[PDB]
């Protein structure tokens, strides 16, 4: 069986600029090489098929080019709606697929829009208080949230849930949920989100009293 | 040719 | 338009059996194999062999010799995959086609049972007020197994709607869905969070209030 080697298994990139991806196989595979885009929960998307041979509707920006043993694969200039995991496949004999590249855009730092939420009247009737927080469309990835109650920071009973990268503006979204008792949520009044990259020192606060 | 590709 | 459609997310114990169908349009159907691809979680891409679609016969790749079956209804234009004999590491997205795909499969072998997830507005209350738009949300909370898809306004609000990857804890699944509208449209206008959870066949539909 063909062995596909596909390199680099992650690569970070600016947006504009060009990438490359190689792929190696194990034996001469005469440029029956073909190259696939997955973004999750979609099926594959074939782009370039006999080495360089655009599928229909595929940008120019894709291209890719090699002989006998030796591929690449190249976005001429990387876009938001690029964001995906790239796979080679060689189809010289039976089918191969390289490991997969990952990609990392990087962009302009964006702050957070931030919403806070109370428990809903649903939840409170089950005994369960989750206060939700979400901080949409910021960048780079390593926000931090906070967690104020009546002032004071807490930290048990957080769970945080960060999107892909935004194939419309490469940001990044995550959703941070504080879940307490019932009873606990209503021996406080003062409920605080708080999102920082410490870029812009003072965070981005949002809060809401129960009363 | 080997059954990849032009669909479309 | 080419289009192939794939059966929903199934659920399936060890041992069971399971039949995948995959419904291929917009061409001709016996003018090109199918191809079978498997990717775990947090794995890539692994191809299981193709059916020739004129023939009916199967080529499997090494891996999947002994368990697994292709085959066709040629008639409906529609391919299946048929997995004996579930095991754990057959959990997994299934993915049909050739040079275009379906939308993939998502199988979870599990002895656990199917739980629906309970559906829990996300609005502003008393704390924060207003702007030129107004965030919404939907917590989708202790479901099992995946998947969900949460639809904002029967499709109407499909753009600017994110979605957040679910998370695990005690064996059950939590996630949750944002849409950001006009301050103009709400709560003037109905916004809805529709939550489907296919494997146990449920739609749980919450309507956001003020
Ligand atoms: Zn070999
Ligand atoms: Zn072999
Ligand atoms: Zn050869
Ligand atoms: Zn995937
Ligand atoms: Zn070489
Ligand atoms: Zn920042
Ligand atoms: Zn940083
Ligand atoms: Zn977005
Ligand atoms: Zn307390
Ligand atoms: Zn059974
Ligand atoms: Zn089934
Ligand atoms: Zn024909
Ligand atoms: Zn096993």
């Amino acid at each position: 069986d063909i062995q596909m080697t596909q390199s680099p298994s992650s690569l970070s990139a600016s947006l504009g600029d060009k990438v490359t991806i190689t792929c190696r196989a194990s034996q001469d595979i005469n440029n029956y090489i073909a190259w696939f885009q997955h973004k999750p929960g979609k099926g594959p998307r074939l782009l370039i098929y006999y080495t360089s041979t655009l599928q229909p509707g595929i940008p120019s920006r894709f291209s890719g080019s090699g002989s006998g043993r030796d591929y690449s694969f190249s976005i001429r200039n990387l876009e938001p709606e690029d964001i995906a995991t790239y796979y080679c496949l060689q189809y010289d004999n039976l089918r191969t697929f390289g490991g997969g590249t990952k990609l990392e855009i990087k962009r302009a730092d964006a702050a957070p829009t931030v919403s806070i939420f109370p428990p809903s009247s649903e939840q409170l009737t089950s005994g369960g208080a989750s206060v939700v927080c979400f901080l949409n469309n910021f960048y780079p990835k390593d926000i931090n949230v906070k967690w104020k109650i009546d002032g004071s920071e807490r930290q048990n009973g957080v769970l945080n849930s960060w999107t892909d990268q935004d194939s419309k503006d490469s940001t990044y979204s995550m959703s941070s949920t504080l879940t307490l008792t019932k009873d606990e949520y209503e021996r406080h009044n003062s409920y605080t989100c708080e999102a920082t990259h410490k870029t812009s020192t003072s965070p981005i606060v949002k809060s809401f009293n129960r009363n | 040719g080997r059954g990849k590709g032009g669909k479309g | 338009q080419i289009q192939l459609v794939q059966s929903g997310p199934e659920l399936k114990k060890p041992g069971e059996t399971v039949k995948i169908s995959c419904k291929a349009s917009g061409y001709t159907f016996t003018d090109y194999s199918m191809h079978w691809v498997k990717q775990a979680p947090g794995k890539g891409l692994k191809w299981m062999g193709w059916i020739n679609t004129e023939t009916g016969e199967p080529t499997y790749a090494d891996d999947f010799k002994g368990r697994f079956a292709f085959s066709l209804e040629t008639s409906a234009t529609t391919a299946y995959l048929q997995i004996n004999n579930l095991k754990n590491e057959d959990t997994a997205t299934y993915f049909c086609g050739r040079d275009y795909w379906g939308q993939g499969t998502t199988l979870t072998v599990s002895s656990a049972k199917t739980t629906p997830p309970s559906v829990y507005p996300l609005a502003p209350g008393c704390g924060d007020t207003t702007g030129s738009s107004v965030t919404l949300g939907c917590l989708v909370k202790g479901y099992f197994p995946e998947s969900v898809t949460v639809t904002w306004n029967s499709g109407s609000l499909s753009s600017s709607v994110h979605t957040f990857p679910a998370l695990l804890q005690s064996g059950l699944y939590t996630m949750s869905s944002s849409v950001t509208v006009p301050s103009s449209t709400w709560p003037s206008q109905t916004v809805t969070c529709s939550v489907a959870h296919p494997a146990s066949s449920t739609t749980v539909d919450k309507k956001l209030e003020p």
